């Protein structure tokens, strides 16, 4: 039944005018079934035959022919889409199993009439315009609109959730001991009563939606020994997700990969790693609903590697307000990290992965800290706290670290771990000068028109070296010069360039490049015992900056 | 119960439309607190549910204000404010006091309360929305909008105005030699007394406002005499290296850039050669001078800087480890309007992000002070660093406009 609650008013975008998008014809087969399909839901007051006067108009289609899967209509509203207003998504993200508390006893409700008895905007409905194809011309087709909100038509979600956010409120505040949380169609509520109370309470609330105009099944039916909470199964004192099974085939419709991606994207926050990239790039710029899209390389490679992910079930416990949070970092192999979240040894309420970049050059101590940063922010997601870390790096490297670095640094309450890979600095510029190193005075050029250029040194010594480049910049030439002079010196060296861009890479003492060249300066610095970098203003007297200078500038 | 009386009609800048600002994530004891308070504020009418088709929104969290009192509830309107537009005469509220910054104290009063009693334009309330978050999603966010002058928006100190200036008239005929400003939810009152004679005008003042409906949470002392700049200096050993002299040089150079009267020829001199670094050198005469020349030069503060009130301020810091942080105000490149020095740590916090957070509340605050805005700030720091902790140390109801730098050798510069 539709609902008595008020409507939520609705606009299109300004300046824009509602869809006009002409209906395909077809088999006189898929004219029956929507035929029938549409009397039948004209019947429920969810949809009106209406008056040719109206001039919009948005495409219907009839899927999944048989296969134990009688028909089903399926409206294309992504025009309409475009043209209706923004919304504001209040939901600040999905909400986590491991974020639910232990509870006696729970019950999941199943909203199925859903959108299909929640009114539209009366203003609104014009808009939502649908034709039946009209056989044969001598008139046209069946016209109808909606009178509740559509499947697919961008606002349903926010305006069926306001919604259902006013119909509970009375029931709420009349039960404050019981926690109800919606989610798309399933009605999660929680509490510790006696299954006898509780499973009464419940009546109640059946009763309560019941006169709101919301239906709710004699739950039972055949589905009853797991218990599903947005895919999720709640048992008594765990959670698990079974493994998800992605459709195999090789004929993909624009709706069957809007699905998919749909279903990828509830999995990512459950699972580490799930990508997505490729598969929406086979969508925007296309049309026609039921249309194959034939897949990519890419996109075939993106789904093999989130089936192989999606292999496996995933368990977690669930959340003791009275313990501390947990979480513990290893390093896993450039770039990788592992974490778990857990209040009691072994019992784990979320584990992840993260492996991401800083951005050109970075440190495992870097990483590590953008890591720390990411999980506080999860944490206080899902449980509103920050956990207690545990991590693999001493104290005394965070303390050498986080004192000497230009930028503030910041890490929680936390305790060293000494397990993995432990997280170093892998080598260290000196705050003084050098006794008895040779000194390298080190310089590059490169014509910005001709893309040649020139590196190389001269130290107090007499040694000296001039390589001749192509293609590179002044800024290539001026790390090519240091590389130079550390591939050309003994283990202990002070060098000196002009470069601010040079300098500032080195400063960081990244381990860790996207750059060739600055990967082959760190492996030249992990071997060296003693570096000493130096900055000098260029063409100035200088007695060392001034010769290289020349020597490099023969390129003008 | 609102006062039924004519509201302002108050429009956005041409072209722009409303705040569309997402809702970073909260902790359990921020939300409860500000759930609380804003069932309450709805009760008495100063703000009303409201839907998503309402696509406006601004961020709002919890701080607690003068000596960690209880929650306060502080909304971030930075974008609001930029799209809001501007009151001409009313510009940013009234004219700034050039005699505030010389008084013995200044205390800071948070006023915010009156403008709860003040109607906000009716076409205008939608652009005020916020979200107040659930924890782990249970809920779905709480959404409201404002039916008063809201705390923090640019538009509520000067709409007002006239108000305030009744308000306030009674004070300052008792009390000619008090300097009084205000800068948004804020009240700077200046004078130059004596710690105990001013407090208690500070009390007086504050009992005045509050028999007239304006609450005041329950100072804060500051004293604009105690504010000097930080000048530049050079070392002046006993033995000089190569190296030494050479970073002399390169900080001499750059400070060029400032002082276009120093030279650094003579010195370059010394270094003619393809010396070690570790090298000692004796100075020349001509060039052993040149040092005590600049040094004198670099002692007397730049002259000519303009401040121009058309102009952003600008604030940059640099971290100088020891729990000491450096910070230059300007609006040009160079031409700085304030140079000092913020040193901490020996007592409480060997927190490096807490640091910064204070000194941006501190050199805001001197900004405030001096000249009546907030500089936008480039901060030594992590962007996601920054934002997932700020807020645990943030205690002023405003906040400044800011991004994220990368420094280079320009720290060893100004200390
Ligand atoms: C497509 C989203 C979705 C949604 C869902 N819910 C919300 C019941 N369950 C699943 S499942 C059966 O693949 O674990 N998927």
């Amino acid at each position: 039944p539709i609902s008595p609650i008020e409507t939520v008013p609705v606009k299109l975008k300004p300046g824009m005018d509602g869809p006009k998008v002409k209906q395909w014809p077809l088999t006189e087969e898929k004219i029956k079934a929507l035929v029938e399909i549409c009397t039948e839901m004209e019947k429920e007051g969810k949809i009106s035959k209406i008056g040719p006067e109206n001039p919009y108009n948005t495409p219907v289609f009839a899927i999944k022919k048989k296969d134990s899967t009688k028909w089903r209509k399926l409206v294309d509203f992504r025009e309409l889409n475009k043209r209706t207003q923004d919304f504001w998504e209040v939901q600040l993200g999905i909400p986590h199993p491991a974020g639910l508390k232990k509870k006696k006893s729970v019950t999941v409700l199943d909203v199925g009439d859903a959108y299909f008895s929640v009114p539209l905007d009366e203003d609104f409905r014009k808009y939502t315009a649908f034709t039946i194809p009209s056989i044969n011309n001598e008139t046209p087709g069946i016209r109808y609109q909606y009178n509740v909100l559509p499947q697919g038509w961008k606002g349903s979600p926010a305006i069926f959730q306001s919604s259902m956010t006013k119909i509970l409120e009375p029931f709420k505040k009349q039960n404050p001991d019981i926690v109800i949380y919606q989610y798309m169609d399933d009605l999660y509520v929680g509490s510790d009563l006696e299954i006898g109370q509780h499973r009464t309470k419940i009546e109640e609330l059946r009763q309560h939606l019941l006169r709101w105009g919301l239906t709710t099944p004699d739950k039972k039916h055949q589905k009853e020994p797991p218990f599903l909470w947005m895919g999720y199964e709640l048992h008594p004192d765990k959670w698990t997700v079974q493994p998800i099974v992605l459709p195999e085939k090789d004929s993909w419709t624009v709706n069957d990969i809007q699905k998919l991606v749909g279903k990828l994207n509830w999995a990512s926050q459950i699972y580490p790693g799930i990508k997505v990239r490729q598969l929406c790039k086979l969508l925007r710029g296309t049309k026609a609903l039921t249309e194959v899209i034939p897949l990519t390389e890419e996109a075939e490679l993106e789904l093999a590697e989130n089936r192989e992910i999606l292999k496996e079930p995933v368990h977690g416990v669930y959340y003791d307000p009275s313990k501390d949070l947990i979480a513990e970092i290893q390093k896993q192999g450039q770039g990788q990290w592992t974490y778990q979240i857990y209040q009691e040894p072994f019992k784990n309420l979320k584990t992840g992965k993260y492996a991401r970049m800083r951005g050109a050059h970075t440190n495992d101590v870097k990483q590590l800290t953008e890591a720390v940063q990411k999980i506080t922010t999860e944490s206080i997601v899902i449980w509103g706290k920050t956990p207690k870390f545990k991590l693999p790096i001493q104290k005394e490297t965070w303390e050498t670290w986080w004192t000497e670095y230009w930028q503030a640094t910041w890490i929680p309450e936390w305790e060293f771990v000494n397990t993995p890979p432990l997280v170093k600095l892998w080598y260290q510029l000196e705050k003084e000068p050098i006794v008895g190193a040779e000194t390298f005075y080190v310089d590059g050029a490169a014509n910005r028109e001709t893309k040649l250029g020139k590196a190389g040194y001269v130290t107090n010594k007499g040694r000296q070296k001039v390589v001749p480049l192509t293609n590179t910049t002044n800024q290539k030439t001026q790390l090519q010069a240091i590389y130079l002079a550390l591939q050309d010196s003994g283990l202990e060296v002070n060098i000196v360039t002009d470069s601010q861009y040079a300098l500032g890479i080195i400063q960081a003492q990244p381990d860790k490049s996207e750059s060739e060249l600055v990967n082959q300066i760190i492996e030249q610095l992990i071997k060296k015992e003693k570096v000493y970098l130096a900055w000098v203003p260029a063409h100035k007297g200088i007695g060392g900056n001034e010769q290289v200078d020349k020597l490099v500038s023969a390129g003008i | 119960p609102i006062s039924p009386i004519e509201t302002v009609p108050v429009k956005l800048k041409p072209g722009m439309d409303g705040p569309k600002v997402k809702q970073w994530p909260l902790t359990e004891e921020k939300i409860k607190a500000l759930v609380e308070i804003c069932t309450e504020m709805e009760k008495e009418g100063k703000i009303s549910k409201i839907g998503p088709e309402n696509p406006y929104n601004t961020p709002v969290f919890a701080i607690k204000k003068k000596d960690s009192t209880k929650w306060r509830k502080l909304v971030d309107f930075r974008e609001l404010n930029k799209r809001t537009q501007d009151f001409w005469e009313v510009q940013l509220g009234i004219p700034h006091p050039a005699g505030l910054k010389k008084k013995k104290s200044v205390t800071v009063l948070d006023v915010g309360d009156a403008y709860f009693s003040v109607p906000l334009d009716e076409d205008f309330r939608k652009y005020t929305a916020f979200t107040i978050p659930s924890i782990n999603n249970e809920t779905p966010g709480i959404r409201y909008q404002y039916n008063v002058l809201p705390q923090g928006w640019k538009g509520s100190p000067a709409i007002f105005q006239s108000s305030m200036t009744k308000i306030l008239e009674p004070f300052k005929k008792q009390n000619p030699d008090i300097v009084i400003y205000q800068y948004m939810d804020d009240l700077y009152v200046g004078s130059d007394l004596e710690i105990g004679q001013h407090r208690t005008k500070i009390e007086e003042l504050r009992q005045h406002l509050l028999r007239w409906g304006l609450t005041t949470p329950d100072g804060y002392e500051l004293h604009p005499d105690k504010w000097t700049v930080q000048p530049i200096v050079l070392p002046e050993k006993d033995s000089w290296t190569v190296n030494d002299i050479q970073k002399l040089v390169g900080k001499l150079n750059w400070a060029s850039q400032i002082y276009p009267g120093i030279k650094v020829r003579q010195l370059c001199k010394l270094l003619r050669g393809t010396k070690a670094l570790t090298e000692v050198i004796p100075l020349t005469e001509e060039a052993e001078l040149e040092l005590a020349e600049n040094r004198e030069i670099l002692k007397e503060p730049v002259h000519g800087v303009y401040y121009d009130p058309s102009k952003d301020l600008i604030a940059e810091i640099q971290k100088q480890g020891q729990g000491q942080w450096t910070y230059q105000i300007y609006q040009e490149p160079f031409k700085n309007l304030k140079t000092g020095k913020y040193a901490r740590m020996r007592g409480a916090h060997t927190n490096d992000v807490k640091q910064l957070t204070e000194a941006v509340q501190k050199i805001t605050t001197e900004s405030i002070v001096i000249w009546g805005k907030t500089p936008k700030f480039k901060l030594p720091i992590q962007k996601e660093t920054w934002e997932t902790w700020w807020t645990e140390y943030w205690q002023a109801t405003w906040i400044p406009e800011w991004e994220f730098v990368n420094t280079p050798p320009l720290v060893k510069l100004w200390y």
